[PDB]
Formats: structure tokens, sequence, C-alpha cells
RNA sequence: UUUUUUUUUU
RNA sequence: GCCUCGAUAGCUCAGUUGGGAGAGCGUACGACUGAAGAUCGUAAGGUCACCAGUUCGAUCCUGGUUCGGGGCACCA
RNA sequence: GUGGCAGCCAAGCGUCCAUAGCGACGUUGCUUUUUGAUCCUUCGAUGUCGGCUCUUCCUAUCAUUGCGAAGCAGAAUUCGCCAAGCGUUGGAUUGUUCACCCACUAAUAGGGAACGUGAGCUGGGUUUAGACCGUCGUGAGACAGGUUAGUUUUACCCUACUGUUGACUUGUUAUUGCGAAAGUAAUCCUGCUUAGUACGAGAGGAACAGCGGGUUCAAACAUUUGGUUCAUAGACUUGAUCGACAGAUCAAUGGUCUGAAGCUACCAUUUGAGAGAUUAUAACUGAACGCCUCUAAGUUAGAAUCUCGCCUUGUCAAGGCGAAAAU
RNA sequence: UCUUAAGGUAGCCAAAUGCCUCGUCAUUUAAUUGUUGACGCGCAUGAAUGGAUUAACGAGAUUCCUACUGUCCCUAACUAC
RNA sequence: GCCUCUAGUCGAUAGAAUAAUGUAGGUAAGGGAAGUCGGCAAACUAGAUCCGUAACUUCGGGAAAAGGAUUGGCUCCAGUG
RNA sequence: GCCUAACUUCUCGCUCAUGAGACCCCAUAAAAGGUGUUGGUUGAUAUUGACAGCAAUCAACUAGCCCUGAAAAUGGAUGGCGCUUAAGCGAGAGACCUAUACUCC
RNA sequence: GGAAACUCUGGUGGAAGUCCGUAUCGGUUCUGACGUGCAAAUCGAUCGAUAGACUUGGGUAUAGGGGCGAAAGACUAAUCGA
RNA sequence: CACACCGCCCGUCGCUAUCCGGGACUGAACUGAUUCGAGAAGAGUGGGGACUGUGC
């Protein structure tokens, strides 16, 4: 993967696209990132982050899951030279390998994503 | 006490003093290393940041995810007009270093070389190398030359041509040229020093000395910012909105002891205006002149068919036009627009993939760097927009 | 004047 | 972390220069009663937390491991 | 003394086996990041905790480079050597240093610099005067017991440091150069392939080379995307004024929308690398010591170390040293 | 059983009052020396030295949710002086 | 509050320029307290009409609770002496 | 030896340390180690040929110098430079230098 | 509306040491400005009250171990645990 | 009371089982209504007029 910008820093709620039950995905930490004094882990489309719902079903509350960014709000670059952004920061819930606990994804999925995970780009409807 | 919590130092310490740049033009400060077996060449050459763009190209990198496809990617122009080369000097190596032996002036130099001379060229009366011309055509002169190419022959280990910009050409205020020695690479000494009698006087054109998908070295001054605080400068975290007496600054400039401050400290001063050498930065186009029938369309491509000139539409902002030859270099050049821009060649011996990497221009940008250029020729606009008052009024 | 208790089933 | 204290039968507690592992509850049986409960008697309950050492001889004394319980632990 | 750290002998542990790794009973040291002891300096005053910020230094080495040893068949792990070049984070509670937990990570090493750092900040704590509670006291009042609120002054001087001019001396004016000396910089990781190979009961599970990318750091830059608008640029609009329309003004930038230019963001883009001598170590030849032996003489390979290169400065007092022009 | 003039009653509580102490359990959080609710042999709570509540009110002390945001990630630009 | 009329003022040492630091104003992508002892500071809210309004309560309040919709110009219609 | 007035003066040894050592108080070092080298002590074997390989040797001790034990924070201290048949360590010899001391004026 | 007791609805009225807010009186936070100041206590924003236990002029009374105090040892002419 | 007063019998406390209540936590879940905001699709109307019959 290609570095893009990141918008979705520690502290961010994001919406949950999957079928799981949640509806908030609350960013705790972010995968590989050893970061230096006084800033934020940050995550774009494509990244793992340890999570934690906010609003949802009382089962998935009150635990650290994992998620991944499927789209982000935060404008970004791709190599043909065009700046794309969503309307909506969103997230899908993932076991430690990759696996997605739901089973369908709510609006488009980032190529970005897509190309990362296949197991998101098989359960999303459109890849953007 | 150690501190509380690791963090790397802000800067770096080898590119201080952040001091002005005692000159205004690029200093080399180390030339490619000499191998006799090549044929002999000259190892940089003098241009002018006329402006960036941005262009699209076909990517041939084997196992990247843009492999076969095509990506935009910024360059920028840098204008090369042909130099002349004015005189011939060489040096010979001592146990304190290399050091000038002699040089030796062509017959005819041009006004505008000998303006670099003067500070008040227009006032005074031009008297500069009057005398020195009349040895060329004198019997002990003649003799004197002759035993000054027989010494640079003779006794030197290294020969460099002092070579000028031609400035009349580029129809701008600035008359006085900008004067550069240059070592010459390839062939024994005797050989070397017989090139440059041959091309004294003479233009050189800079396809001769750089080729086309090759590294290079930009060697100049950066874009200038005039006096500034830490917080720009050395780019030290701003303290918190509550402090009292300024909050741009560094808390703590030193430890009790040394009862000194430390020269690694930030400290407020001059911020740009550096002497500067970016190294590796890949060549993507060598456009000829476009006042010549092989340039009249240096904007254009093989699949972009558009009659097109590099220059922008509505000329290079803050620069002008481009009609001499010109270089596209991959990504940012030090320094502002119109800044002389010393290339050089690499020292490295380039062998990574980037290097060798086939460049393939699909297309160029030409539309107005002011505002937001929506077409890249008046003709396209033109047509775009029909026809507009103005016109039916000229009917 | 003081005077509390009495295992389970049969 | 430091000062320590203790570890004994299924459970709870005694005990020793160091020279025996006791008591109770609990368990099995017997007596008693029409039959039980209760009560009595017997049988009983243990690697003395584990290891190494010192001793003629250690459950006890010294060191270590485990388990726990009580306390101590900037600063101006 | 206490705290911390490191040794010596081996009784034992370690299935057997004192020394892989430990090491009791004893015993020798080192350090001043603990706390004590003292009272030497300061009471015509050295601003007394912590955090924030920012440098540099030390290693008693957590990670990374090169290695040796295992109770080393590999993710992993332990011991040791040369090694401080370079990193050693985001948070919840607490004033807290500590502590504890959540998470990521190559790693979440320990320390110093007047317990670094208040004319650098803050003022949460401590640490006056107001006030409350508990205990104590007949009482005024006391309490390293708890609680709430409580003014943080001055640099224009010298030096240091940061940048900026710049005279005199080698005649003067400019031009073009050399390098002395000083600075110096890169860092860690992985997706694919190696390979489910090596390996061999399996379970499991690697590496070097190659390709593509990223983290931290650094130096630039504005073509694109983004931000900034007294460009007082264009449009609109509330209130009021100029008799009305039109044109404009004022409301300390009247307000809303768009907004070039310039400045600017890992919020866009570009660039970041080579030798030499060698350390530990592993070896060659080879005695001493007619055998052995990397060592004694002599030889090899050898690293995030060291020196140099590249890169920045180069008003340099044997007034640092050249070429060349006009005088 | 010793003992007082009486031996802390009704209530309330780790409280602005609890040293041990960051008490134990539950609640709030991914994580809590914080909050709130419980427990109470309470170093040293307690009844006009007033106890326990309490609507409305508060430039009073504290905790949380939402909205908001340059407080911050991480700084940048502009104006007046 | 903002603009204006009568009346009164242009008195605050001036000029050039717009570096750093500052004092006072104005904005900021994505995130939204992760900053900090602590949301300190700033931002958010707001006028008027219609609708709707909880626990608790000393029955008076809470209450502008919370929370929704509308709002300009022009041409008309109707009502109110 | 030069800073520094006075010898690179004379004799015999010992020491090589990948920063050795270098002069009262005094400006730290130990227990424990070395098949580095130099001397000694004791006990053995050896020319009726000692050990090694298919003409002296072996073993255990001892004490001089050197080495390991020997880690700290601004860059730094035998006083500095430097010194290696020394300009170090020990035993000595000639001469020489130098006080406000001693003799004389 | 009701058998009664009394209850309900719409107006009128204009109470309160009621509320928002200007003049005014204070002086919460910024621990802002300044801190050899405009100033020996001021300046800006933000704030408390604003028809009463209100804010005020003048005349009068209380004088130092005394006064006066909705109580801070506060004030008593920049002087107050005398 | 009738096992006949050596009768019968009541509460606290302690053990076990079981059912229920209160209860901080703006606790949680499911479901139905209503206001408001947005709003697919069809149908009505006003435009439109690709294409093709003779200005319509």
């Amino acid at each position: 993967k290609f570095r893009i910008s990141l918008g979705l820093p520690v502290g961010a709620v994001m919406n949950c696209a999957d079928n799981t039950g949640a509806k908030n995905l609350f960013v705790i930490s972010v995968y590989g990132i050893r970061g230096r004094l006084n800033r934020l882990p940050s995550a774009g489309v494509g990244d793992m982050f340890v999570c934690s719902v906010k609003k949802g079903k009382p089962e998935l509350r009150k635990k650290v899951l994992q998620g991944v960014v499927i789209r982000q709000r935060k404008q970004f670059r791709r190599k043909d030279g065009t700046f794309i952004y969503f309307e909506d920061n969103a997230g899908v819930i993932v076991n430690n390998k990759g696996e997605m606990k739901g089973s369908a994804i709510t609006g488009p999925v980032a190529k970005e994503c897509a190309d990362l995970w296949p197991r998101i780009a098989a359960n999303a409807g459109s890849i953007a | 006490s150690h501190r509380k919590f690791s963090a790397p130092r802000h800067g770096h310490m080898g590119f201080t003093p952040k001091k002005r740049s005692r000159t205004y033009r690029g200093r080399i400060k180390a030339f490619p290393k000499d191998d006799k077996s090549k044929p002999i060449h000259l190892t940089a050459f003098l241009g002018y940041k006329a402006g960036m763009t941005h262009i699209v190209r076909d990517v041939d990198k084997p196992g990247s995810k843009v492999n076969k496809k095509e990506v935009v990617e910024a360059v920028t122009i840098v204008e090369t007009p042909p130099m002349v080369i004015a005189g011939v000097t060489g040096y010979v190596d001592t146990p304190q270093g290399p050091r000038a032996l002699t040089t030796i002036w062509a017959e005819h130099l041009s006004e505008e070389a000998r303006r670099r001379f003067y500070s008040n060229w227009a006032k005074s009366k031009k008297k500069a190398f009057t005398k020195y011309a009349k040895k060329w055509q004198d019997e002990d002169g003649k003799k004197l030359i002759e035993a000054d190419f027989a010494k640079l022959k003779k006794y030197c280990s290294s020969i460099r041509v002092i070579a000028h910009t031609q400035m009349k050409i580029l129809r701008r205020r600035q008359k006085k040229a900008h004067l550069v020695e240059i070592q010459v690479n390839g062939g024994t000494i005797e050989q070397k020093v017989d090139w440059a009698r041959e091309h004294l006087e003479k233009q050189v054109q800079v396809d001769t000395v750089f080729a086309q998908d090759e590294m290079i070295d930009t060697i100049g001054v950066t874009r200038g910012h005039g006096f500034k605080g830490v917080t720009s400068r050395w780019h030290t975290k701003k303290l918190p909105r509550k402090t009292h007496k300024g909050l741009r600054k560094v808390a703590c400039i030193g430890a009790w002891h040394p009862s000194r401050v430390a020269f690694t400290v930030a400290r407020a001063g001059q911020k740009g205006f550096h002497h500067r050498t970016i190294i590796n930065n890949k060549i993507y186009r060598i456009g000829k002149s476009a006042l010549t029938e092989e340039g009249k369309n240096n904007g254009s491509t093989e699949f972009d068919l558009t009659q097109k000139t590099i220059t922008p539409m509505g000329g290079f902002p803050r620069y002008g036009i481009v009609n001499q030859d010109y270089i596209m270099l991959r990504g940012a050049v030090l320094g502002p627009k119109k800044r002389l821009i010393t290339l050089r060649k690499s020292l490295i011996t380039q062998t990574k993939r980037v290097a060798h990497e086939k460049i393939n221009l699909k297309w160029i940008d030409t539309s107005s760097k002011t505002g937001h250029g929506r077409f890249q020729t008046t003709a396209e606009k033109r047509a775009f927009m029909g026809k507009l008052k103005r016109d039916f009024l000229a009917e």
C-alpha cells in the first residue's frame, strides 16, 4: 500500500458499516504505529486499529476489539493524481487475522482497503 | 536529571550555521571523479528555475502496484540556454591542495561576460581585457599564451573551462552574465587542454552535457524568509496558550552547568537563502529551443499531438517565457523562480533501478498557473468558449 | 413471696 | 520491593534443648432404645507445606522455593 | 550505615552433573539516581515539589550492528563480549516522583547536568493571612490529619549563544578559485519471493540475496489538493445617510458566498549514499616448550563503533594560499 | 465477669470528619488513587457544641453525558498597534 | 446596540517600513478534550410567533426545562373604531 | 629533556601495558587470578644417556615488574608537552642548580 | 357542572426583599494587559445585583486601650493585632 | 389438652432449599404509537420534443 493522508487520530468515532450490531467505532490505537512524543496515532483507509463500541448491542460494548477503516472523509491522493474522499468515516469489525466478524457492508469500500483485505472486498457491495 | 520521555533533537546540526549564503551563485564543492577512458565531456551546467508543472507518464516498474499504469507527477522546468566557453584554467597538486596554475582567456570576450567584472559597467570606460586581447595578435603575447598552454598540458592534474551564460537572448532586464569553472572529464590532460582550446569562444549545448533519464544534482541557494523565530526556523513545539512573555520560543536554552548557551540549541535568526546540494534529481526530458524548428512544439509528446510549447498558458508566473533549451526535472528544485541553478553530474555510481528507469511522457500540463487553469492552449480556450463581445465588435 | 422446661415416630 | 509472621489428620487448633506428632470436630463400629436423635466407648484420623544443611539425633535450629496474613516505602 | 551494582570459595539446585544457568553458609569490593550521619559554605535571602519545553552527557545494553556460550534442532528465550551511533511512544486515575492498568511497538533500559531547567511557563501540591471538620486543650490555640479560596516583579548592562554589517594589514577595484580548521546524519520495519522450503514423527517454523513499500529523522518545494483574504477582487444583504433611481459611504474588518496572488501542511509533493584503518571474534603460518598452540615475530577477514569522503561554514595574525582583469 | 456520673440512643458514614488506605464490593472507562451506590468494632460520626433530609436559589467545591470548538495531533495565514 | 440632525471635536509627537517576540482581533482541512491539576481560554445558545415540555416538589415552582416549526421582498384578502 | 636555573652525565639490572608508569602529607583500591617475563626455595629424574616425536628435564612453591579483577555522567589532566637500553621502576656515582637560611663585607 | 359541599373554564387585575436586562452600584474569571505602569490598585473582555436589608449629596453624632463593625482583627485621611 | 400439664404452644437467633419485593447504575432489550427532518417509487398537472405522419 502507498502512503495516504491519515484523518482518524486516536479518539475518533466512525460509523460501523457492517451488520454485527455495532453502530460506533472508537479508535483506541492503530496497528504498526511507533510514534513520536506528543503525536496521536492516526489511521486511514485500509488500516487495522484497536477500537471499542460506544453505541450498539450490549454484547459488543465495554470490550476491546479490532476494526479496519473502509471509508474516510479526509481527502487523499491516489497515484493517478486524483484526490478522493467519502461522505463519512466508516469501519468494520474484524478479528486479529483479518476475518470480518460480520457478513455484509453498507456502502462503498475504498480500493486501498479492498486490495489489502480480500474478505472485506468480498463482503463489500461497491468498491470506490 | 534525565528528561522523562525521549525525543530526537529538532533539526540537523550538520546544516548549521543557518546563515545567508556567502554567494548568490551555487558553488560546486566537488566534481565527479575523472575517468581517463571516457570521451571528453563537461561535468556541470547553469540554468534558471522557470517554474513547475505536472505530467502524466506510464510507469515501467516490474513488481510495483503502478506497473503499466499511468501516474501524475510534479516536475520543474529549468531553462538552460547554451553557454559560451571563455577560458581555460588548470590545477596542480601541492602539499596543501590543488592550486590554480594559469588561466588563458579567449581572444574575444562577450560584453556580457566582461560585465561580470564590473559594478558600474554603464558608468565605466569598459577597459576590461582590452590589453589582454591585443596579446593574441602580438609576437611576444602569442609566445606567452603558448607557454601558458604548454604549462597546462605539462603540469596540471585537473582542467577546468571557464564558461559563461548568455543573457541577451533571453530578452530580460539583466545583461551581466554568470561565469563558472566547470571541470573537464575524460581523456588525458593533453587531450583536455586541446579540447578546451578548440572550444574557446564556442557554444556548448545542455544536451551534450546531460542525457535523458539521468540522475543529476542541483546546487544553489534556497528560498529566503528573513529573520524567523525558533518555531519556524527549527520547528520546535509551541508552548501552551497560558505562557507569559510568548509561546513561540524554546522554554529552556540550557542547564545551569555548563554556564553557557551551547551551539546546539535552537535560536531565532535567518531562515532560508542557504546553500544546498540536492542529489538524485531525474531528468524527464531535454527540450529544444522553441524558437527553432526542432523545438517548435517542445510541450507535446508522442501521444499528445497538440502543437504547444512548454510555457504554460499566459507565461510562467513571475518568470517569463521559456524560449531556449530546457530540462524537465522530477520533483522540487531549490530556490524560487528565476533562481540560478547549477546542475552537476552525479558523483555516485548509480545502481538503484530508479536511476536506470526509462521515462515515457504521455502528456504535459500547460494550463495557466495563475488561477485554476481550465484549458491547455489559447486555441482550445477560444474553441470552447466560442466568440465574445470583443470579437463581435472587432467584426 | 418465689414456682422456668420436658427430643422424633408409635 | 523491605521488616517480618505462620504453614501440623477431611476442617480447626496444641506440641517440643531437637530425644512422643497430641486435642476437638468430622468418619467407622459397639453400647443404649420399640426404633431413632442425643450420650457414652473403641477404632481413629498425619509426607509435621517442600527442598538443602547443622547435629549422635530435627516437626522445632540455619538457608532457599511455594502459599498466604500484618506492617514500612519521594517531595517541597 | 541504609539504598543500588559487581566479584571470590563452592554446600547444594539443575533427571545424572558444584560452575550451561544459579549459587547457601562466609567473604572482598564499587557507586553516589535512596535515605541517613555531620554542620564545612550561604540567614544586610543562591526563589523551595512536580509537570511542560530543550539541549547535551554517562553508561551498570531494552532494541538495532558484529560476535562467543547454552540444559542453542526453530517464533521465541537465557548468559556474555566489542559497543552509547541511533531509538526508547499514545493514554485512564493521582499535584504527584513513584505506582498500577489499557494499547501499540524493534524496544517500550537505567541515570546525570545546583534532586538540569520559575527575570522559560504553569501554580495542581507545599508554604502566611479567610473558612470548615475530627482529635487534643479550661482557654487563647495546636495537629508531614483531611478540605476550600488565596498578587509568580525587573534585562536596555557584561559574557555565552543566534543570526547581520564591517573596517586596518599584504597598493586599489571588482572576477574566479584551494582547503586549513570547525560542524556533520540517517533510522527501524516489513507485503511478495526465498518457502510451508531448510529441518523432520509431527506439531511447527526459519534465514542471506532479489522486488515493492512504509515508520522516525532530515533538507527542500508549491504543479496539483487543502488552509489563510483589509487583493478591502467580484457578488449579495441588514440598519442608516446623500430628495428618489443610479452611484456610493459608515457600522474601529457590518455580515454571508466565491476568492486569485503570496505564505503555507506528512493536510500536497520531491530528495537522503561511499571508502580506510581496525574492535570483539573467527582464522593462517609458527615457535617458545624437538609435540601442540590465532601470538611471541609475521599474516588474513572483520562491525549501528572510529577517521575520512559527500554535505554546511570557511573577517583564517607566521593578517591562510592561488589564478587572472583593469589600474 | 470487671467497671462508669452516664457507658454513643435514633440516625449517618471511608463524608469538607477513616490513620491503616489507592479499605472491600458494584457503577462509570479500553484502562480510574477520580465519581456515585452499598458495607461498617467508626485511629477520632452523632443529635440546638444540633442529627438526618430537603423543593427553589448559588460569579461556591466535585463527577459524568451531549453540543461545541486550534486545548491538542500540528501547526499555518491575515489585520491593528 | 448601529447610523444620522443641532452643538462640539479631529486633542492624544510625527514620517517610512511591515523582520523575530509580543499585546489585541479574525479564520482554519480531518479528528473532536487525545491537551491540561482542571474544557482555563475560545466556540456553541440566543430575538419574536406557533407547538411541546420530565424527575422532583414546600403545590408556589422546576420552565426560556428538554425539544421542534416559522421569520425577507412584493401584490393582495379579512378583522379590529 | 623542554616549559625551568642545573647532565638527553656515568654504572648494573627490571618493565611493553589496544593511552604502562612516574616521588611524604596527597588526593582511593581489595579478595582472587596469569604457562608474560625475571630471580630464588624445596623435592625429584637424568650420561648404567632425563622429557617430546614417531642434554638437561619434571613438579610444587615463592616475589619483583607487567597484565585481569578496575563502571559515570561539560572536554581534561604523572602540573603540561612528551618520554619506551626512558625523560618509567630499584640500587648507586660524579658534578651541577637554587632561599629572606649559614660565612664574610 | 352539582341535591349540597363545592368544583371546572375564559377573562380582568397587577402582588413579590420574583426574573431578563439599560443608567447605576460592585469586582468573579482570564490567575489577560501593565507591573522602573495612565494608575502607590488602573485598563479590557467576561461577570454579581439592578424597586430594595437599594444607590447616593449636604448637615449632624460617635476619637485611640477609645470609636465603629450583617464580624474580615475589618475600618478609623495611601498609617491599624491599638 | 386427649401421647390428656412430663400436655400444648409463641417469637428472635443459627443452617439448608425455594419464591418474591426494594435497589445506585440518565441500567439493558423487544415492541407499538406520535411530532419533526429527510425522502424511494408510482399517479396527476405544466413544460420538453429524440423519433415519424400530413404549418399542423
